[PDB]
Formats: structure tokens, C-alpha cells, sequence
């Protein structure tokens, strides 16, 4: 208004009186302080001479000088001893001018503190003139101190000593002074409408605002405290009306309070006056006027900043990089304000500082949420747009407790001891539960499946807010969001069904989007077992992002999800059986037809190994232990385990079903190789029949083994060796009477064993065997391959037998067995036989020997030895020595014995059975057993080759020695 | 298997669809039952086709029962809809020995028809515990009544005999069956 013209006058009734050579904090030159004041105004300099020129017409003030003089000290001691007490007198040449303070004894100075005005004229032609005269109770003289006024100033408190007068005393002390210079009573009207103080706060609230408005066309970073020659016209009129720094602090602190309240300037150059009330308020005293204005201005400051404080996500929001640091500052100009005494003269508030600071942050966390939802478009009615805007609310609410856990937090718990964070998320799951609660329950029973999704992403929003819980130790009793999952138990069943849509839907493209080729060379399924992979996982992230905490609904959503799976698979094998069938009945290839199936399998194969992961991927380990309370035994096996373990079997299918059918056409190949195997013409050795039904089976096994998951070729494998045993077996049957196709038969299992073992290509059957396996095997080296060898495995089991009889009722033949490991000469003494049986039917014995050395063909040139014949004895003595002349290697060879025609052990005889040369004979008695009519299977297979003259002669010699004991053959009483 | 139908033995509580299905899959009975806390799951490996070739006998097509005894709790009535979802034919069990079963069955009903599989849902209502004649408050004339104004097969099977129970579950099978050569 008008002020700011007539305040400006009075400036230059203050600065054009400035008198004195410059100051070290002060500066004496009229035309730049001139200039800028004359900027900071904004005025224009013919209006600036048109006010000096009216500021020339007034009467200049009658200058003086403020003498304040204090005590003197450091005076030698001429006087009497004691009681020196000197005046002062006080004047100035270029009462009246005069005064002579009264004298105190018993002291070394008077100490009083008074100060009178000396009314003075001109600065620099001017000395100063004070003398000492100490009285003696001679009135002895002492120094003075004479100094010319242009050295001084305002504020030039020192010690100045006293000038000697005479010669005689050198010293005359150093006395303390305070040297000031105030104005009288002066003439402009600015100063004098107006009482001195009030236009002392104006004019300096004149230049803090043109300063904050000079140093930057706006104010956000002005650093300093004031501007030099600010602060020196600040000085002046600040001193000269007898005035002290009390009323010039608070002045300071008033017009930067306001200034505050008016524009922003960063508070830190607040800090500067505030400390200065600390500093100076107990000292001093003030009128009833200006201290309620004092106690005003605390209580506006106050206000501001709690308004302030109240919206701090506003006008201190995280994207000016300092509103951490600005608003630590307005916290800290807000203490160090109420940890004063001035804070004692507060009568609008007395309630301390964190509980209002509290309630302010409840007020504008409530209004912020009001403003908030406001924002969030809630003037369209429908419950989709208040979905979406719950969605964003709590997506800000997130956001905003976010920022208030980080940043926040901290800058108000270490100085005021104020936990934001635990009362904001009070505040606002209050005001959000009372929102979705509200919105749940006009959805109704009914949901939508869009509906369902936004209700989904609400649930999934606010489990982040109650997981944001627990980081702020553990609210608890004011819980008002806990168990907001009840509030979307009906739309569980849409959810449900939703994932399943989404499951369903990724597993009908899947499908449709592959043609079920080999992903790659390293592995071997196609892209639908890994977006299998992906899809089971996200059904099982989906259950774990649900995670409900009530236990049986729990148990029954993850009842779902298991049969929402299964079902899933047996979807996926329809769809995979079907675009199978699609893609045979677009190409005719054999190779890509079985190429085909083997793709799909491995494919069954890798949902069978994510169907097995599903426990752990539901986490059923974690389920069973919470719902296994009320739940009854074996409900968890059968609910969960029982209907996996159905799928695993429905897998199963068409896992035995897609191998079988390879193995079905691989059986049929090699069953046709085996039956033409066995057509080949038997005067062909065994080693080259062999190869094109191995060539096949190598080559069809060990290209299929690169197709095909091992888990599953091994089934396969066992699918085919059980097919292949079973062949064999019934092609072993097939064979001709002289049996010597046996040996390609055994050839062939023991190759078709040696291929199935393999590595690469074949799968070691050495610990997995089949009674079929051995069967076949023993049963047909039994049938392989010449007479020979049958006569020698019929003589190895008939000596077998004959040590396993201890009958001694068939008859006991003494005899001595002696083998020469240096003579060559085998030596046989028979000396009796005993307990035996009438070889007539009559009743008369014939004990006659022929000792010969068995099978015949085993030894071709040799003449036997025979003993005297006997008749009728129970008990005949032979007692006769013979030689033999046999070497050790068809001795020790299987099946070599010595038989007595009325055996005993050839290859374990003494000497020849891992012992030394026999020096005395020992004795071997084995009881005979004779030939019987019911014969082993082996004289069947003799009697089928009818070429051969020796087996022949064998097998009839037997039969009708088998007969012939049949006669002799005493049959036992029952 | 061939086929693979998954009944769901649904009714109220007390109503006893346990027994009911216990009776089913075995000779086993209880005298008392604790209530059905979730939902169960039995199964069966029938071979039948709808039924027995021989009439009620025989080698048929392999069906894979999956018998789902849900909940009759009010607690596990809203979230087991969601198994209504793929759920071919429903036994509707009710007490001869309560009425409030009874008048609960066209509330039962008018919950299944709006989340039924197939174009409409399959009901075969059983009036267990047909043995007990000193409870029993529910005639059979209303009973027919209730099923020949809603079209439903009806049957007064018992689980504490055993009776009826397996000619029940054979000819709901069959109304399965001749829904899937309707459908087709
Ligand atoms: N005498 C008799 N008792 C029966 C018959 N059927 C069931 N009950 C009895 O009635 C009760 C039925 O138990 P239950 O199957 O659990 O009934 P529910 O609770 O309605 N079914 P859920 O267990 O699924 O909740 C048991 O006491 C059973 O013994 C019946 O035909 N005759």
C-alpha cells in the first residue's frame, strides 16, 4: 500500500545520516547502497530524487553520543592504600556536556552501568575526552582517553587505556568502555506517527522480502542469512533510538515468521533468529503488547507447519529429490521451537508435540484417502468401475505405504519417536476393508468370470497389504482386514473354474499350435510337454498365490485342483490320440506314422513325470499335516493319492498301449526271423544264421532307443524280452528228432541275451531274470547238441543220483580206485559185493564183473578187464588187481566213469581229485543203481537220431537191461 | 477302462450318502458316521455298459465310477458347485425318516439345473433307509408325485440291508447312457 512509499522515506532518514569510516561487518558509501535499495524497491530514480529531495528538507537530528562507561582496573597504586574510587568526566569538544558520577568506597572501581547522551555536532573534527581523578579519603591524577570519533561506531565495546599526562608514572591502567551513537529525537513522521518498534518489524519484513525476491526470481534454495548491505541498513535504525538486540531478535523472528507464512524460503534460515529466542528470552522482559503478538506468531508458525505436515504427500511428495531433506528441516525448526521457556506463553495449545503431529498425520491420511478414491473415478455408477477403482485404490494404497516404509519412516521415528507406518496401515486397511467389504457384498452370490478376475486381483492387492503387515511387528487387536478372504468365498467356485479356463485353454492350443516333432536332438518330447511343464506350474502357482488359510476349504480346493489336473490329462492324451489321428490321415508314411507314436508317448511320459511332481508342486506334504485333523484315515489317500495314481494308471494306457504296438510289430518281426531261422537247412554252421535277425533287432532297438525316453524303452525292452522268451519257447518244441538245430537255438539266446545287453542299445537283463529265462535255457543245453553229450549229461545225473542213494538193498560192491599221476596206469581192486540180489529169477546169484571204462565212445581203443564168474553168492570174493591204461585228460573230463557190469567216480577218484599220488589204495563203496523201465526225458532225444549205430546200440542195451531188472526188482511192502 | 462317469452323491446332512456309497462299493456298513468333512471320493471298476448284458450280468464296457460324497454341510455347499462343473448324473439322497430332506429336494434341484454338465442335469432320487418302518414319515405317493412332476427316476433302497442301492446306481448309469446317445 501506501506504507511502502512512506517506509521508504523513512530509509533514507536512516542512511543518509550514516557517519563513520566503514566497519568490518559495515560499509559507508551512500551510492551503491543507494542503487540497491533503489532495485529492490522497484522504483525509478526521479522518484528517488524526489525523495531525497524531500528527505533534504527536514530538520537533520541533533546527533549524540550513547557513553557507556564501565569499570577501570590496572591502576598503579599512588594513592593512599585502598578506598580508590575516581569519577569519570565525561564530554566532547569540537549538566550541559559534563557529569561526574559518584564515588563508592571500599571498592577498587565503581560499578554502576548507567549511560547519559552527549549532544555532539560533527564526527571527524570531534575527540573524545574523559579524564580520571582519583580522590583519596591529595586527589592524585591520573590518565585519560582522548581518541578522534571516526574510529567510532555502534558496538565498540573494548579495553582502551589511559594516556599518562606526566612523564613521572608510566602506567596509568586500561578501562573498559562501550562506545555507541544514537540519533535523538528525530523529525521524519514515518518514525513518529508510528511507534519506533512496529516500524522497525515493517521496514526490516521490507527487505527479507526483497531479499528472498532478489536473490531468485523464485525462493526455494536462498541460502544465505541477509544481504551485506542489507544487514548494514538493518543496523542502523536498529540502534539509534535507543534500542538494544532483544527487540531487534524478535522483530527478526517475527517479519521471518510471516515472511514464512506469506512465501516459501527454506527454513533452514529459519534456524538462524528461532535459537536467538533460546538464546535471549529470560534476560529480558516484554510490555503486554508484542508479547501476545510473539505468542501469536509461535501459535501461526505452528499452524502453517502442521498444515503443512498434514499434506506432506503433497507439498512434500518423493519428486523434488529434497522432500526428505525440506521436511527434516520444518521438523526440526518444529522442535527446537518447543524446546524452549517461549514456549511456555502457548495458551492455544498446550498438548504436546508428537500427539499433535499424530493427529495431524491421522487428519491427512484420512483426507488423502477421501481425495484419493475421489480421484479414482467413482461419478459413474456400476460395480465393474468400482472394481477398477478399488483396483487402483489399493495399487496407490500399496504405492503409498511403499514410500511411507522406506523414506518416511525414519525421518520421523528418530526425532519425535512417531511410528508412521503402523498407524497409516491402521488407518487405511480400516478405510479400504469398510471399501471391499462393502463392494463383495453387494456382488452377491453370483459372480461373473470377469468379475471373478477383478475380484481375484483384489484379493491377490490386499494380500500384499496384510503381507505388509508383518513387517511392522505385528499389529494385532485392531484388526480389521484379517480373514478378508471369507468375503470371497463366493467367488472361489468362478476362480476355480477361471484357471481351469485358463488351463484348458492353454492345453487346447498347445496342441493345436505343435505338430509333435522332437524338440531338438538332446531331448526328446515336443513343445507340449513343456508348456505342460509351464501350465501344471502355473496351476500350482496359482494355488500358492492363493494359499488360503482356513484348512478344510483349503483341503477342498486343492481336491479340486488334483481332479482339475487329472482331467487335464486325460484331456491332453484325447487331443494328442486325435491330432494323431489327424496328421495319419494326412501323410501314409510308416516312418512317420511310428515316429509319430513314439513322439506322443514320450510325451505321456513327461505328463507322467509332472503328474508325479504334482505333490510336491501342490505341496501336499504341507496340506496333510493341517488337514489330517478332522479328516478320518485313508480319506487323504483316497481324495488326492488314489485319483493321481488313477490318472498314472489312465497314462499307462497308451503308455502300454503306444509301446505295445511297436512292441506288437517288433514281436511280429522277430518271431517271423526266429521261424525262419529254424527253416534254414541244418548242414549250415550256427554263426551266420544268426545275423539278419540280429542285424533287425540291433538296428530297429538302436534306432528306436534314440527316439524314445529311456523309462520307456526300458519297458518296452522288458515288453520285448518277455515276447521273445515266450517265442523261443514255443519254437523250441518245433524241432526235428535228431535235435541238432538245439545248439543254433542256444547260439540264439545267448546272443539275443548279449544284444539286450548292449550299452547304447541295450538294457543289462543281469538283474532282472524270468523263471521262463532259465527254463528254456537249462531245457534246451539239455537238448544240445549231439548224442554224445546227452550219454555224457545222462552218466553226470545217473552218478549224481547214485551218491544222493544210500539203499543198500540194490546191492554194495567193494572196490579200490587208485590213479597214477606219474605211471599212467589206472589200478582197480574189486574185492566183494555185498547185500545184494539174485540175478535169476530162480533165486541163484550170478555175480560176474566186466570193469569198464564208460561212455564206450569216450573210450574207443581199449581192451576190459573181466573176473571170474561166481554163482549163488550173497557174498563173492573177486579180490583181484587191475591195470588200466588211460591218460588223465578223458579222465577228468565230465561224465567219465567206471562201470561194473554185474559206477563209481573217474574225475573224482583218488589222485586225481585235487590229491597226491594214493600210496595205500582207499577204499570207494557205492551202491548200483540199475536201469529203470520209467527213463529220464534224455533217452526220448537219443532215440530221435537213428543215423548214428552207438547211440542206438546205448539206448536198446538200456532198455532191455532196464527190463530185465524190472524181473530181478524186489518190490517194497507197503 | 471304456468310460469313466463321475456321480456325485449329494444330498443333505444326516441324510447319510456314506453309507450310501460304503454300501456301493463293498458290503460294509456303519452303525453311526461322523460327518462328511470336505468331500470324499470313491471308486468302482464296473463293467457294465448302462448294466449287465444278461439284463443285470455280464461283461459289458469297463466303467470307471468316481463317487464323489460331497459335503451335506451348508459350510461345503457353495465352493463344491464348483464340482458340479463336470458332474455326469447326481444322486439326489433323501430320509424317508425326515421331511425336511424332503422339501429340501426341489431346492436341490433348482441349485442343480443351473449348474449342470450336459443341457440337463441326470437325477436318480433314492428314499434311503427304506427299512426302518417305525420313523418312517414320508409316503410313497407324495414321493412319486415329486418325481413324476420333475421327471426323475425314483427308488426307496436302504444302506442298512444293502437293498436296491446297486439297481439305483445301474439305472442312473443307464439315464447317463441314454443321455449320451441323446447328445450324439
Ligand atoms: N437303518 C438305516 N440306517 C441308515 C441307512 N442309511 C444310512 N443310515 C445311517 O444314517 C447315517 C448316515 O451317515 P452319513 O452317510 O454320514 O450321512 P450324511 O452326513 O448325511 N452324509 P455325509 O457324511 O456325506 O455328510 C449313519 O448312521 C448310517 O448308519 C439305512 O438305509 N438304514
Amino acid at each position: 500500500p501506501e506504507q511502502r512509499a512512506l517506509l521508504y522515506e523513512d530509509a533514507l532518514y536512516t542512511v543518509l545520516h550514516r557517519l563513520g569510516h566503514p566497519e568490518p561487518n559495515h560499509v559507508t558509501e551512500a551510492s551503491e547502497l543507494l542503487r540497491y535499495l533503489q532495485e529492490a524497491f522497484h522504483v525509478e530514480p526521479e522518484e528517488h530524487q524526489q525523495t531525497l529531495q524531500r528527505v533534504r528538507e527536514l530538520e537533520k537530528p541533533i546527533f549524540c553520543l550513547k557513553a557507556t562507561v564501565k569499570q577501570a582496573k590496572g591502576i598503579l597504586g599512588k594513592d593512599v592504600s585502598g578506598f580508590s574510587d575516581p569519577y569519570c568526566l565525561l564530554g566532547i569538544e569540537q549538566e550541559e556536556e559534563t557529569h561526574r558520577t559518584q564515588v563508592i568506597t571500599q571498592t577498587l572501581n565503581p560499578v554502576w552501568d548507567e549511560t547519559f547522551i552527549l549532544e555532539f555536532e560533527d564526527i571527524t573534527n570531534a575527540s573524545f575526552h574523559l579524564d580520571m581523578w582519583d580522590l583519596d579519603t591529595q586527589d592524585d591524577f591520573l590518565g585519560n582517553v582522548v581518541l578522534r570519533l571516526q574510529d567510532l561506531r555502534c558496538r565498540e565495546d573494548q579495553w582502551y587505556p589511559l594516556e599518562p599526562r606526566t612523564e613521572t608514572y608510566p602506567d596509568r591502567g586500561q578501562c573498559h568502555l562501550q562506545f555507541q551513537l544514537i540519533h535523538k529525537r528525530r523529525a521524519t513522521s514515518a518514525s513518529r506517527s508510528q511507534p519506533s518498534y512496529t516500524v522497525h518489524l515493517h521496514l526490516l519484513q521490507q527487505l527479507v522480502s526483497h531479499e528472498v525476491t532478489q536473490h531468485e526470481a523464485g525462493s526455494t534454495s536462498w541460502d544465505g542469512s541477509l544481504s551485506p548491505q542489507a544487514a548494514t541498513v538493518l543496523f542502523l535504525h536498529a540502534t539509534q533510538k535507543d534500542l538494544s538486540d532483544f527487540h531487534q531478535s524478535m522483530a527478526q523472528w517475527l517479519a521471518y515468521s510471516r515472511l514464512y507464512q506469506s512465501l516459501e524460503f527454506p527454513s533452514s534460515c529459519l534456524l538462524h533468529p528461532i535459537t536467538s529466542i533460546e538464546y535471549q528470552w529470560i534476560q529480558g522482559r516484554l510490555k503486554a503488547e508484542q508479547q501476545e503478538e510473539l505468542a501469536a506468531s509461535f501459535s501461526s508458525l505452528l499452524t502453517y507447519g502442521l498444515s503443512l505436515i498434514r499434506r506432506f504427500r503433497s507439498v512434500f511428495p518423493l519428486s523434488v529429490s529434497d522432500s526428505p531433506a525440506r521436511l527434516q528441516s520444518l521438523l526440526r525448526v518444529l522442535v527446537q521451537m518447543c524446546k524452549m521457556k517461549a514456549f511456555g506463553e502457548l495458551c492455544p495449545n498446550t498438548a504436546p508435540l508428537p500427539q499433535l503431529v499424530t493427529e495431524a498425520l491421522q487428519t491427512g491420511t484420512t483426507e488423502w484417502f477421501h481425495l484419493k478414491q475421489q480421484h479414482h473415478q467413482p461419478m459413474v455408477q456400476g460395480i465393474p468401475e468400482a472394481g477398477k477403482a478399488l483396483l487402483g485404490l489399493v495399487q496407490d494404497v500399496i504405492g503409498d505405504l511403499h514410500q511411507c516404509q522406506r523414506t518416511w519412516d525414519k525421518i520421523f521415528h528418530n526425532t519425535l519417536k512417531i511410528h508412521l507406518f503402523s498407524m497409516a496401515f491402521r488407518e487405511l486397511q480400516w478405510l479400504v476393508a469398510k471399501r471391499v467389504q462393502d463392494h463383495t457384498t453387494v456382488v452377491g452370490d453370483v459372480v461373473s468370470p470377469e468379475m471373478g478376475e477383478s475380484l481375484f486381483q483384489l484379493y491377490i492387492s490386499l494380500k500384499e497389504l496384510c503381507q505388509l503387515r508383518m513387517s511392522s511387528s505385528e499389529r494385532d487387536g485392531v484388526l480389521a482386514l484379517d480373514n478378508f478372504h471369507r468375503w470371497f468365498q463366493p467367488a472361489i467356485p468362478s476362480w476355480l473354474q477361471k484357471t481351469y479356463n485358463e488351463a484348458l485353454a492353454r492345453v487346447q492350443r498347445a496342441v493345436q499350435m505343435d505338430e509333435l516333432v522332437p524338440l531338438g536332438e538332446l531331448t526328446k518330447h515336443s513343445t507340449s510337454a513343456v508348456d505342460l511343464s509351464t501350465c501344471f506350474a502355473q496351476i500350482s502357482h496359482t494355488a500358492r498365490q492363493l494359499d488360503w488359510p482356513d484348512p478344510e476349504e483349503a483341503f477342498m480346493i486343492t481336491v479340486k485342483f488334483v481332479e482339475d489336473t487329472c482331467r487335464l490329462a486325460l484331456v491332453y492324451c484325447s487331443l494328442i490320440k486325435a491330432r494323431a489321428r489327424e496328421l495319419s490321415s494326412g501323410q501314409k508314411d510308416q516312418g512317420q506314422a511310428a515316429n509319430m507314436l513314439c513322439v506322443v508317448v514320450n510325451d505321456m511320459e513327461q505328463l507322467r513325470l509332472v503328474i508325479g511332481k504334482l505333490p510336491a508342486q501342490l505341496a501336499w506334504e504341507a496340506l496333510e499335516q493341517r488337514v489330517g485333523a478332522v479328516l478320518e484315515q485313508g480319506q487323504l489317500q483316497n481324495t488326492l493319492h488314489a485319483q493321481l495314481q488313477s490318472a498314472l494308471a489312465g497314462l499307462g494306457h497308451e503308455i502300454r498301449t503306444g509301446v505295445r504296438t511297436l512292441a506288437e510289430q517288433l514281436e511280429v518281426g522277430i518271431a517271423k526271423h526266429i521261424q525262419k531261422l529254424v527253416g534254414v537247412r541244418e548242414s549250415v554252421l550256427p554263426e551266420d544264421a544268426i545275423l539278419p535277425l540280429m542285424k533287425f533287432l540291433e538296428v530297429e532297438l538302436c534306432y528306436m532307443n534314440t527316439n524314445l525316453v529311456q523309462e520307456n524303452f526300458s519297458s518296452l525292452l522288458t515288453l520285448l524280452w518277455t515276447h521273445t522268451l515266450t517265442v523261443l519257447v514255443e519254437a523250441a518244441a518245433s524241432q526235428r528228432s535228431s535235435s541238432l538245430a538245439s545248439n543254433r537255438l542256444k547260439i540264439a539266446l545267448q546272443n539275443l541275451e548279449i544284444c539286450f545287453h548292449a550299452e547304447g542299445c541295450g538294457l543289462p537283463p543281469k538283474a532282472l531274470h524270468t523263471a521262463t529265462f532259465q527254463a528254456l535255457q537249462r531245457d534246451l543245453e539239455l537238448q544240445a547238441a549231439s548224442s554224445r553229450e546227452l550219454i555224457r549229461k545222462y552218466f553226470c545225473s545217473r552218478i549224481q543220483q547214485q551218491a544222493e542213494t544210500t539203499s543198500e538193498e540194490l546191492g554194495a560192491v567193494t572196490v579200490k580206485a587208485s590213479y597214477r599221476a606219474s605211471e599212467q596206469k589206472l589200478r582197480v581192486e574189486l574185492l566183494s559185493a555185498s547185500s545184494l540180489l539174485p540175478l535169476d529169477s530162480n533165486g541163484s546169484s550170478d555175480p560176474f564183473v566186466q570193469l569198464t571204462l564208460e561212455p564206450r565212445h569216450e573210450f574207443p581203443e581199449l581192451a576190459a578187464r573181466e573176473t571170474q564168474k561166481h554163482k549163488k553168492d550173497l557174498h563173492p570174493l573177486f579180490d583181484e588187481t587191475f591195470e588200466f591204461l588211460v591218460p588223465a585228460e578223458p579222465c577228468r573230463k565230465a561224465g567219465a566213469c567206471l562201470l561194473l557190469t554185474v559206477f563209481l567216480p573217474l574225475r573224482e577218484v583218488p589222485g586225481l581229485s585235487g590229491s597226491e599220488e594214493p600210496g595205500e589204495v582207499p577204499q570207494t563203496r557205492l551202491p548200483l543203481t540199475y536201469p529203470a523201465p520209467n527213463g529220464d526225458p534224455i533217452l526220448q532225444l537219443l532215440e530221435g537220431r537213428k543215423g548214428d549205430r552207438e547211440a542206438q546200440v546205448f539206448v536198446r542195451l538200456r532198455r532191455h537191461r532196464a527190463k530185465q531188472a524190472s524181473q530181478h526188482a524186489l518190490r517194497p511192502a507197503p | 477302462y471304456d468310460y469313466l462317469i463321475k456321480f456325485l452323491a449329494l444330498g443333505d446332512s444326516g441324510v447319510g450318502k456314506t453309507s450310501v456309497l460304503y454300501q456301493y462299493t463293498d458290503g460294509k456298513f456303519n452303525s453311526k458316521f461322523i460327518t462328511t468333512v470336505g468331500i470324499d471320493f470313491r471308486e468302482k471298476r464296473v463293467v457294465y455298459r448302462a448294466s449287465g448284458p444278461d439284463g443285470a450280468t455280464g461283461r459289458g464296457q469297463r466303467i470307471h465310477l468316481q463317487l464323489w460324497d460331497t459335503a451335506g454341510q451348508e459350510r461345503f455347499r457353495s465352493l463344491t458347485t464348483a464340482f458340479f462343473r463336470d458332474a455326469m448324473g447326481f444322486l439326489l439322497l433323501f430320509d424317508l425318516t425326515n421331511e425336511q430332506s424332503f422339501l429340501n429336494v426341489r431346492n436341490w434341484i433348482s441349485q442343480l439345473q443351473m449348474h449342470a454338465y450336459c443341457e440337463n442335469p441326470d437325477i436318480v432320487l433314492c428314499g434311503n433307509k427304506s427299512d426302518l418302518e417305525d420313523q418312517r414319515v414320508v409316503k410313497e405317493e407324495e414321493a412319486i408325485a415329486l418325481a413324476e412332476k420333475y421327471g426323475i427316476p425314483y427308488f426307496e433302497t436302504s444302506a442298512a440291508n444293502g437293498t436296491n442301492i446297486s439297481q439305483a446306481i445301474e439305472m442312473l448309469l443307464d439315464l447317463i447312457m441314454k443321455r449320451m446317445e441323446r447328445c450324439v
